[PDB]
């Protein structure tokens, strides 16, 4: 069970790869090859790991190239049997938990917030659980911890607005391949990177917004609030739920490109890497701006604006070193 | 074709910042509230960094470490203007860190009216990665949260350089214009005569 | 606070850049009709610069200068790949001129596969004014065209130079993708520590 | 009579600036404070000094936040006594004149090209002009020199694509300052720097290619011909004549701005030059592929396609800028 994380990535993305590298599978080419940005009004939910997949599942819009697929399980009861089954069927439960009730976070009995851990072994009076977020851990907790952390109410916590107030809800999340993954050759990439770039440029056709025009149309929305107002604070709130695995997701396809351009010696895919990092980069200054306004009051619209503007140009000039990419690769 | 050359000994500027502190991103065990690095109220620990107003190198750098207050300890990045002594620079060095990774840009203004903008990136402060080819300046072993001390999460800071291309005397720079960045210290690098040796 | 650092010995890198020449900015009379540095079929006068194959310096930087073919002298920027010796830089040095002043992107190639865009401006070739604050490398009294020599006509050439801040091993750049820009000779320089006098 | 240019101006700011000096004003401050991009299609003419200046006249659109005019005037008859009266009368010539039959020009006796000079001094037998564009001239010409060069056909030449077959027509511009200049202080450069911003932002004419969004679609406009056809040609050679004198305005605007950045100690003013020197540079991408693609068939439209694109997001870059100096200065 191997511990798997990036310094801008959520527990969504980590669980999700070690999950996939028990399957023997590369979780930067699988995670990292997708590259998009898709915010649907009303969608969002106060969750660490949120991310709009619709109409996929979960785990298939962000292995979008790759037959994996993943399925939400509710579990009734009061006990863990349902996770024991899971187990003993080879799958790795990946554990919808609140920090609050996990004696390894730093938010132990202090802050609650809905997050993710794998389960991989489980005994009379022990949960073993895998969690690579910084402080990473790997062991036993007790039962009563775990089944504490699983079921939790996670009420609404005025020290964290944005993942709390999201039921555990004893859910949890088993992730398959449905068949064997593409070749991840030359044309493979090359076909990745320009399906990438078409649904980056192509315009949304309803509420849902997508691609570049969507981000434009989601960040004019967004500063057009009037700072301290309750409409604000909600946007606010929403932006730094959706953006974290967004950005995380431009880290990781920085990170695809970057590996395959030391692989095949294609200076363009590295190019493109520094284009599509420099949007990860981008939305640190975007979102943490909002979050500073959101909790702290620091209503800074000017300087939101500009944040937004440069993400947009970002993503302009990522798309065109993305196009040279591909045209190197195919 | 390789030929051996010689520069000369630079002369290092140490800018006090203390005037431009804005932002606790610095905690002691006693004031574990006060930190405010990020949205989360987290902390470097006192501890596992300098004194106040002692001199320290990084990789062969000197600083001055920031005289901090109550309400300051490091500048966190609005466009501030630094007037440095007017001169010919080679080098800026930053010690800073980032709420995430992230880029931006540090102007240099010139006498003659022009002023370059040198990109700088700064990684993470949350057990971070360089992302922009930094020196680790430091790495605790724990970080501080608003109500306790959490023991084995490292809080990084970096050391960044940025170069000054152009020949000219520089008399002020302009710091990030990112809320995310954080900058600790910086240090001026004059340029020095290389030739042939 | 001022503190003195330490004298360096870093190591200058002449990059042979015979293989990349693929355009004409230079001409003796015999050739004036061959000028290519602008659209126009202007060029330096041979007669005022270094021997091909010669040892230069400029403003203390050592060059190489290009052991020209009939169909190139120089490289005219085309996103051309430049192999380096693999090693930890500080600074990359090149001659150069463009047809009016002009900045684009030098990429330097790392060998863990970041690639950072570094800034370059050149000035320009018809009497220029240094926009960028770079040294003047040649400053030649004449400039050719296609038909004639032109007296009291200078033609400049520039000693530009683009910093390499990462802490990492660089392989390869790649040259601006500009027709306006010109690159005679391209010399690296190796990082040496500088540090506080002991 | 002073010499003056710059190395990316042409003789229309040369000549203009000499006229300023000779009556006390700074050529800086009245031809670098406007800074603007406009295109009507068929108005541009194969000449050095083409700039679009309707409904203003020449000097009065290049000089837009002065009481800065001038008149065009075809001198009939066959000498100079049109010119001798004007002397007479403290006026400063600027003659329309063909580079190929003034004797200190290169491209004398080898290339057609319509320019600009000023006449400072008649007598019988000799013109003094003053030709500040490298090699510099000043003095004595002979009489018949300048009348071949001011009557010149300057008949279509294979050597100059550009600024040939536009005949000379004794054609000469008279300038005239017709009021006091505004004071120069910093909510003066706060307005100039706002206007022109607002002028740059305006959504153009269905006729009129202005500001940025005129400018983005005259460069698409541009990149959707097919290089090496007669349509290609004509456009790559209005791109090179036009943006000569656009570049010219631009390069002089970030020289304004250096100048009071310098003046008042406003770090804001350096760091907008420098994003207006970028649309300069950016300027320098775009026309040099063109000349090239014209001239030596070296058809790049990726290249041509890549240089526009980055003038547009580096004017994007300058005009926010802007808004910062003029913050900083209103
Ligand atoms: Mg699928
Ligand atoms: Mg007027
Ligand atoms: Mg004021």
């Amino acid at each position: 069970v191997e511990l798997w994380t990036r310094d801008l990535g959520s527990c969504l993305h980590g669980t999700l790869a070690t999950a996939l590298i028990r399957d023997g599978h590369d979780p930067v080419t699988v995670l990292g090859a997708p590259w998009e940005f898709r915010r649907r009004p009303g969608a969002w939910s106060s969750e660490e790991y949120f991310f709009f997949a619709e109409p996929d599942s979960l785990a298939g819009r962000l292995a979008l190239y790759h037959p994996f697929e993943s399925t939400w399980h509710r579990s009734d009861g009061d006990g863990v049997d349902d996770l024991r089954e899971a187990l003993a069927a080879g799958v790795l439960p990946i554990a919808a938990v609140d920090n609050f009730h996990l004696p390894f976070r730093p938010a132990f009995h202090d802050v609650h917030a809905a997050h993710l851990l794998v389960v991989y072994r489980i005994t009379e009076t022990e949960v073993y659980v895998s969690d690579a977020q910084p402080p990473a851990f790997q062991g036993a907790i007790p039962l009563a911890d775990f089944l504490a952390s699983w079921g939790s109410l996670n009420p609404p916590d005025d020290a964290d607005v944005f993942f709390s107030a999201s039921p555990s809800g004893r859910r949890w999340l088993r992730t398959r391949m449905t068949g064997p993954v593409p070749e991840p050759d030359r044309h493979w990439v090359g076909r990745v990177i320009r399906e990438n770039v078409a649904r980056y440029r192509q315009e949304p056709p309803a509420d849902t917004q997508t691609g570049l025009p969507g981000l434009r149309r989601y960040l004019d929305e967004l500063c057009a609030l009037t700072p301290g107002t309750n409409a604000a604070s909600e946007a606010l709130s929403e932006l730094y739920v959706i953006s974290w695995n967004i950005q995380a997701q431009s880290g990781l396809h920085a990170e695809f490109l970057r590996a395959h351009s030391v692989k095949w010696r294609i200076p363009e895919l590295a190019e493109a890497a520094a284009g599509v990092d420099a949007v990860a980069h981008g939305w640190t200054g975007v979102r943490m701006t909002g979050a500073h306004s959101r909790v702290w009051q620091r209503h800074r619209p000017a300087e939101l604006r500009g944040h937004a503007t440069a993400l947009v140009r970002r993503l302009e000039a990522a798309l065109d070193l993305l196009e040279l990419a591909a045209d190197a690769v195919s | 074709l390789t030929l051996p050359g010689t520069a000369s000994a630079p002369e290092f500027r140490l800018i006090d910042i203390d005037g431009l502190l804005n932002n606790r991103a610095t905690t002691d065990v006693r004031d574990l509230g006060s930190g405010r690095l990020n949205a989360w109220g987290n902390s470097f620990p006192a501890a596992e960094l300098p004194a106040p107003g002692s001199l320290i190198t990084v990789a062969g750098i000197p600083f001055t470490w920031a005289n901090a207050h109550a309400r300051g300890d490091n500048i966190r990045c609005e466009g501030q203007v630094v007037d440095i002594p007017p001169g010919q620079y080679d080098w800026i060095y930053l010690l800073a860190a980032s709420e995430r990774r992230s880029e931006d840009t540090i102007w240099a203004h010139y006498d003659d009216g022009h002023a370059d903008p040198l990109r700088v990136g700064i990684s993470d402060f949350l057990d971070g990665t360089p992302a922009f080819g930094e020196l680790s300046a430091f790495r605790t072993s724990r970080m501080h949260y608003p109500h306790h001390v959490q023991e084995g999460l490292p809080t990084t800071m970096w050391l960044t350089r940025v170069g000054m291309p152009r020949h000219g005397v520089a008399r002020s720079l302009r710091l990030p214009r990112s809320v995310a960045m954080h900058v600790f210290a910086l240090t001026l690098r004059t340029a020095a005569a290389v030739r042939l040796a």
